[PDB]
């Protein structure tokens, strides 16, 4: 059998974390048919005009269907 | 010039001060930071090769005043050494604040301060979770399209003392030889699918034999036996990533051969749980560190997915 290197402790430390209010808008929620249209559109204008990416790297590059 | 000890000081100040409050870099120094610290990531490995001592971090998500906690239990930095996960931005109140001092430290302290990318660290994923909304009402559009060109520039993978294998997500269906992470090109975007798609996207799953569908609708599952065959291949013992909210900010899969790590407690004030550190000494004993909280209508997920925008 492989020899394994790595231990785990099982001696956790914990601290009391920060009291405060985390809530984040949720602008994703927000979004009508014809918002998302228009952000596939930025995105894909953005990325084929503008965002520099690697020649060998080029296949990688997301678009969305407009 | 950065102004880089003056932006790092102005960063850390606000830790004595209410939660949430911001922090005000004007927009030359944090283009300033997007383009050095990208300069610094394309002159290091795609595939990071890391030494312990250090401490490994999981998804942050804009928590700002959390990131200034775990450095306080940890050790600002050069105290200890970090490597963070990725999941910086989206989703949380100062995603700004959060990556802006993650990218001075990896300017300030390059051999001691790591990052890699998270699938929020692209632009068809951070147009809609949050971050270019916040970048828009503090700054403009092109202050994110700098962002998004050092994120791109981003490591996908780091190896711990030949031992602990680092990613965002998880393994991969096409990933056989480590040479294939290397061989991968900066800047790139990330993929619908493919390598570089999962090791930011993938999670585990004890149910599934082999690979399996993903509840995001991207990317894959997979199980222990799959974990288990990647660690004796590579002669690894442990994958360590992130992209899961779990309960203590730790757990563990695969009887103690995978671990996830998550770093933002209190999850967008949604969530009751831990965020966790895990450190590495030098004899390779591993560690835990946390950070703790005091029908249809069900609660939401807390995990994100590729298909928002899909018409
Ligand atoms: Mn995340
Ligand atoms: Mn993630």
């Amino acid at each position: 059998s492989r020899k394994i290197l790595i231990r785990f402790s099982d001696y956790v430390e914990v601290a009391d974390a920060q009291d405060y209010d985390r809530r984040a808008d949720k602008p994703w929620t927000r979004l009508t048919a014809a918002d998302k249209a228009a952000i596939r559109k930025e995105l894909n204008e953005f990325k084929s005009t503008e965002m520099e990416v690697h020649e060998l790297s080029r296949h990688l590059t997301r678009f969305h269907r407009p | 010039s950065l102004n880089l000890d003056s932006i790092i000081g102005r960063l850390l100040e606000v830790q004595g001060s209410r939660p949430g409050k911001n922090v005000q870099l004007t927009e030359n120094e944090i283009r300033g930071l997007c383009l050095k610290s990208r300069e610094i990531f394309l002159s290091q490995p795609i595939l990071l090769e890391l030494e312990a001592p250090l401490k490994i971090c999981g998804d942050i998500h804009g928590q700002y005043y959390d990131l200034l906690r775990l450095f306080e239990y940890g050790g600002f930095p050069p105290e200890s050494n970090y490597l963070f996960l990725g999941d910086y931005v989206d989703r949380g109140k100062q995603s700004l604040e959060t990556i802006c001092l993650l990218l001075a430290y990896k300017i300030k302290y390059p051999e001691n301060f790591f990052l890699l990318r998270g699938n929020h660290e692209c632009a068809s994923i951070n147009r809609i979770y949050g971050f270019y909304d916040e970048c828009k009402r503090r700054y403009n559009i092109k202050l994110w399209k700098t962002f998004t060109d050092c994120f791109n520039c981003l490591p996908i993978a780091a190896i711990v003392d030949e031992k602990i294998f680092c990613c965002h997500g998880g393994l991969s269906p096409d990933l056989q030889s480590m040479e294939q992470i290397r061989r991968i090109m900066r800047p790139t975007d990330v993929p619908d699918q493919g390598l570089l798609c999962d090791l930011l996207w993938s999670d585990p799953d004890k149910d599934v034999q082999g690979w399996g569908e993903n509840d995001r609708g991207v990317s894959f599952t997979f199980g222990a036996e799959v974990v288990a065959k990647f660690l004796h291949k590579h002669d690894l013992d442990l994958i360590c990533r992130a992209h899961q909210v779990v309960e203590d900010g730790y757990e563990f899969f695969a009887k103690r051969q995978l671990v996830t790590l998550f770093s933002a407690p209190n999850y967008c004030g949604e969530f009751d749980n831990a965020g966790a550190m895990m450190s590495v000494d030098e004899t390779l004993m591993c560690s835990f560190q946390i950070l703790k909280p005091a029908g249809s209508g069900q609660q939401g997920k807390s995990s994100s997915t590729g298909n928002l925008l899909d018409k």
